[PDB]
């Protein structure tokens, strides 16, 4: 049941993609459209969703086809806010960055012997723009990303 | 706090190595003891006189007592003391002179000294004894009264007994001696002189260096802490607002020490604090009626309404009374009313504490009743003797602000089942937030569980498989019919304080029903005063929004505690249509960090679904398809920004590779900022966005070289056809 404000996204974003503005995307259209907003539906897993409705020509979706789409997997899922409590728990000083120090730190008390090689490692892999530490958005991304 | 400061690197070790040999050969721990007091101490190179940058006019020569002897030709100085707020020791040097009549370097002890005396042992905790008792080493112990070296002028009194009576009025000269007793236990010539002449104040400084200046340098780093601390009343000075009944509050004072976990509770009314213990339950979710804080009824849910606080409220009790009757409507068995019989102990703390005045008896049917007033005019009321149920009525010459008149009538209250008795209801112990240690929540996990996820060979993924036992096994909170939302610890936590004040005598029930206001994203509550106890046991009570926050982070936050905050924080929540500020980390960084693909899709949204407009509209002007078309351009490189592909690269390239991007997305954003008539708020946000943009890029140069500054840099980039060499050419900036 999202919101409204759940909905001005979904289509805000649904529309931008929409190349030839219509009203339907294609299926690459629908990958990019998710993608956009953070989410990312596997190669093969992209269809079973819009192959799932085959009424608009074979595979084409219009905004509802799509805003009723947005329920399979997320009348559901909340995940989103834990996740961010977990950062807040590992950024143990407040800065709103994790540093393997406390990486290592956090991770230990929950009872892991970690190599203080093997961590640098950890927070490495999860920087993206290369500045050694990795921040929520990071960090979402680390987690999220299956 | 680095003690000491080095101004001058001017003469070759010389003058460094010359500083250094002085301090070598004073007790770390005489240092630690400085610093302690703040001090710190400054070597530089030529400044004689008044030539200092801390060397001019503050606490300057006021009396005239200088060195060893008295002196005082200032001009003539190389090394001085501060002396008034933090101590500031500054000395200087010149040429390769101290060693030959280290009658010199002597002051650079003394002139030191007078940094511990007055503050060290001499007077520091008082002239102890130990010092006191020293200092009579004048002529009366030992067969030394060679005590010629410090006291002249003022203390060629021997005859008088120097004790309590006398060693107060001069303070100051049992310093010049502490002093010269230190320049000579330290000079690196002259100890002996200390050992030969007075035997005891050698010893004395003997022991201090034995230990005795570690001591100083821990009864103070102690009072370190504990002086600059978060003012928060502790003990039962808190206790006493925080409402808890304190049979309670130590009962609980176990449980945080066995499962080692701070519990903090918001503000329970001392109107029914006694209540409590005397055995009234308290009030579950669901009752919604107000409380009272005057008449008898007072610390009960009056059945009746216009009988609580908001006495008048024509309109909140005529809602107050509609939820206590679906309150029973909907929980029949459960929820319901019973007659008001305030007891004895009651009746004697609602006078004491003037909110009843018992005088006057009367008859009626045969039965007694101790009329029992109140300064309220609307209602009157008055006590039974056989039973001491409670009656009211409206005045001859009142009404109810409903509408409503008539007579004697017994006061009712709300009352929950409790083992098949509805017992009457009072306020409850609402918890504010549960802090649990990070290794109790270990021990929350099933080892098998944890075993099977640290048992893997993907470095990044055991981090992952963690977070989420720790997210599962710990963060997550699910609704629930009974206790409202919590957690599962947060439940099994919500038992063991029950069965807690159980075994101490409570049969009302239970005295804490839901979870903790860390969830009421619903109707969030602000309470200045928040009572916390620590896994140690103590009590406390901040003061503030802010010292319970600033407390929270300093002893839970970053101290080794899970705590998180009210989802409804910083936003704006619904119920009550509230906003209540917390700290948030997250958001510190925001500033400097490039938004998301989606959360700036996500802002877009959000404006059209205010001014109306949005970023592009559906027409034919191929001017709304060009924005359309580059909005799309910046909802990508963002997205690029934050690529998982960027591991296969190492820290160097990630920054520029992705400063690069992050570059990419701002020049988008300055050719649309500079378009149609992209409607002003949105005017505003690319405006905003840039910022970031801005700030990330600076950071991740920051990060590397640094000479160069965003604007500048980007100037030097051309975005008109080719983007090809052009990235070649931005590497080449950053050289
Ligand atoms: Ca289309
Ligand atoms: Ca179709
Ligand atoms: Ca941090
Ligand atoms: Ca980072
Ligand atoms: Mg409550």
């Amino acid at each position: 049941q999202l919101t409204e404000e759940q909905i001005a996204e979904f289509k805000e974003a649904f529309s931008l993609f929409d190349k030839d503005g219509d009203g339907t995307i294609t299926t690459k259209e629908l990958g990019t459209v998710m993608r956009s907003l953070g989410q990312n539906p596997t190669e093969a897993e992209l269809q079973d969703m819009i192959n799932e409705v085959d009424a608009d020509g074979n595979g084409t979706i219009d905004f509802p086809e799509f805003l009723t789409m947005m329920a399979r997997k997320m009348k559901d899922t909340d995940s989103e806010e834990e996740i961010r409590e977990a950062f807040r728990v590992f950024d143990k000083d407040g800065n709103g960055y994790i540093s393997a120090a406390e990486l290592r730190h956090v991770m230990t008390n929950l009872g892991e012997k970690l190599t203080d090689e093997e961590v640098d490692q950890m927070i490495r892999e999860a920087d993206i723009d290369g500045d050694g530490q990795v921040n929520y958005e990071e960090f979402v991304q680390m987690m999220t990303a299956k | 706090n680095n003690l000491v400061k080095t101004e001058f690197t001017n003469e070759t070790l010389d003058k460094i190595q010359q500083t250094q040999d002085l301090l070598k050969k004073i007790p770390k721990d005489v240092l630690e003891i400085y610093s302690e007091l703040g001090g710190e101490i400054y070597f530089t190179d030529i400044d004689l006189v008044e030539h200092k940058e801390l060397q001019d006019l503050s606490e300057e020569e006021k009396n005239s007592m200088n060195s060893r002897g008295e002196k005082v030709p200032f001009a003539s100085r190389f090394v001085f003391e501060k002396k008034r707020e933090t101590p500031k020791l500054i000395i200087n040097i010149k040429d390769y002179a101290i060693n030959s009549e280290q009658s010199k370097e002597v002051y650079y002890e003394i002139g030191k000294g007078i940094s511990l005396d007055i503050i060290s042992k001499d007077k520091s905790l008082d002239p102890e004894f130990l010092n006191l008792i020293k200092s009579l080493s004048d002529d009366s112990d030992s067969s030394d009264l060679l005590f010629s070296q410090k006291f002249k002028e003022k203390l060629e009194l021997n005859n008088k007994s120097i004790d309590i009576n006398f060693i107060k009025e001069n303070l100051t000269e049992f310093q010049h001696a502490f002093s010269l007793a230190f320049s000579y236990y330290f000079a690196p010539d002259h100890r002996t002189v200390l050992e030969l002449y007075a035997p005891d104040m050698f010893e004395y400084m003997n022991k201090l260096e034995k230990g005795g200046f570690e001591k100083i340098s821990e009864s103070l780093k102690k009072e370190g802490v504990e002086k600059d601390r978060i003012d928060v009343l502790k003990g039962e000075k808190a206790l006493k607002a925080s409402g808890l009944v304190p049979e309670h509050a130590d009962a609980f004072k176990k449980i945080a020490r066995e499962l080692n976990t701070y519990i903090l509770f918001r503000p329970v009314n001392k109107l029914a604090t006694n209540l409590i213990k005397s055995g009234v339950a308290t009030k579950g979710l669901n009752v919604h009626g107000k409380s009272s804080d005057w008449g008898p009824v007072a610390g009960y849910i009056p059945f009746d309404q216009d009988l609580s606080k908001k006495h008048g409220q024509q309109l909140a009790v005529e809602k107050g009374n509609l939820e206590n009757k679906k309150s029973i409507t909907e929980h029949e068995g459960e929820i319901g009313k019973i007659p008001l019989k305030l007891d004895h102990l009651r009746i004697e703390e609602l006078k004491e504490n003037g909110i009843i005045l018992k005088g006057k008896k009367e008859i009626d049917n045969g039965k007694k009743y101790y009329l029992l007033e109140s300064n309220n005019q609307v209602y009157e009321f008055r006590i039974s003797d056989e039973n001491n149920e409670v009656q009211y009525k409206t005045k001859e010459g009142k009404i109810t602000v409903l509408g409503e008149k008539f007579n004697w009538r017994n006061i009712e209250v709300m009352a929950k089942n409790v083992e098949g008795v509805l017992k009457p209801l009072t306020a409850d112990y609402d918890l504010f937030a549960l802090a649990p240690s990070l290794t109790e929540i270990k021990k929350q996990i099933p080892q098998k569980e944890w075993d099977k996820v640290v048992n893997t060979p993907n470095s990044l993924e055991k981090q992952k498989g963690v977070t989420n036992l720790l997210i599962k096994y710990g963060i997550e909170r699910k609704p629930d019919s009974t206790k409202g939302t919590l957690s599962n610890w947060q439940k099994q936590m919500l038992d063991r304080l029950n069965e807690a004040v159980k075994y101490t005598g409570y049969t009302g029930g239970d005295v804490v029903n839901h979870g903790t206001e860390q969830d009421n994203e619903e109707f969030p509550e602000k309470d200045n005063e928040i009572f916390i106890i620590n896994p140690e046991g103590e009590f406390i009570l901040t003061k503030n929004w802010e010292m319970t926050g600033r407390f929270i982070e300093k002893n839970i936050t970053g101290k080794d505690y899970l705590y998180y905050f009210n989802r409804s924080y910083n936003k704006i929540a619904p119920g009550n249509k509230a906003y209540i500020e917390w700290t948030d980390p997250i958001t510190k960084a925001k500033i400097n960090t490039i938004p998301t693909s989606a959360e700036f899709i996500k802002n877009l949204s959000s404006i059209r679904r205010s001014s109306n407009v949005g970023v592009y509209k559906d027409s034919g002007d191929k001017d709304e398809f060009a924005k359309k078309e580059s909005v799309k351009k910046i909802a990508g490189y963002l997205s690029d920004y934050y690529n998982s592909a960027n591991h296969i690269f190492s820290q160097e390239k990630k920054r520029k590779i992705s400063i690069f991007r992050g570059i990419q997305a701002y020049n988008e954003i300055e050719n649309v900022l500079k378009s149609k008539q992209i409607a002003p708020e949105y005017k505003n946000y690319f405006q905003y966005l840039k910022e970031r943009i801005t700030n990330q890029v600076q950071l991740l140069l920051t990060h590397q070289k640094s000479n160069i500054e965003f604007k500048l840099l980007y100037k030097q980039l051309n975005f008109t056809e080719n983007e090809t060499d052009n990235f070649e050419v931005f590497q080449k900036i950053i050289d």
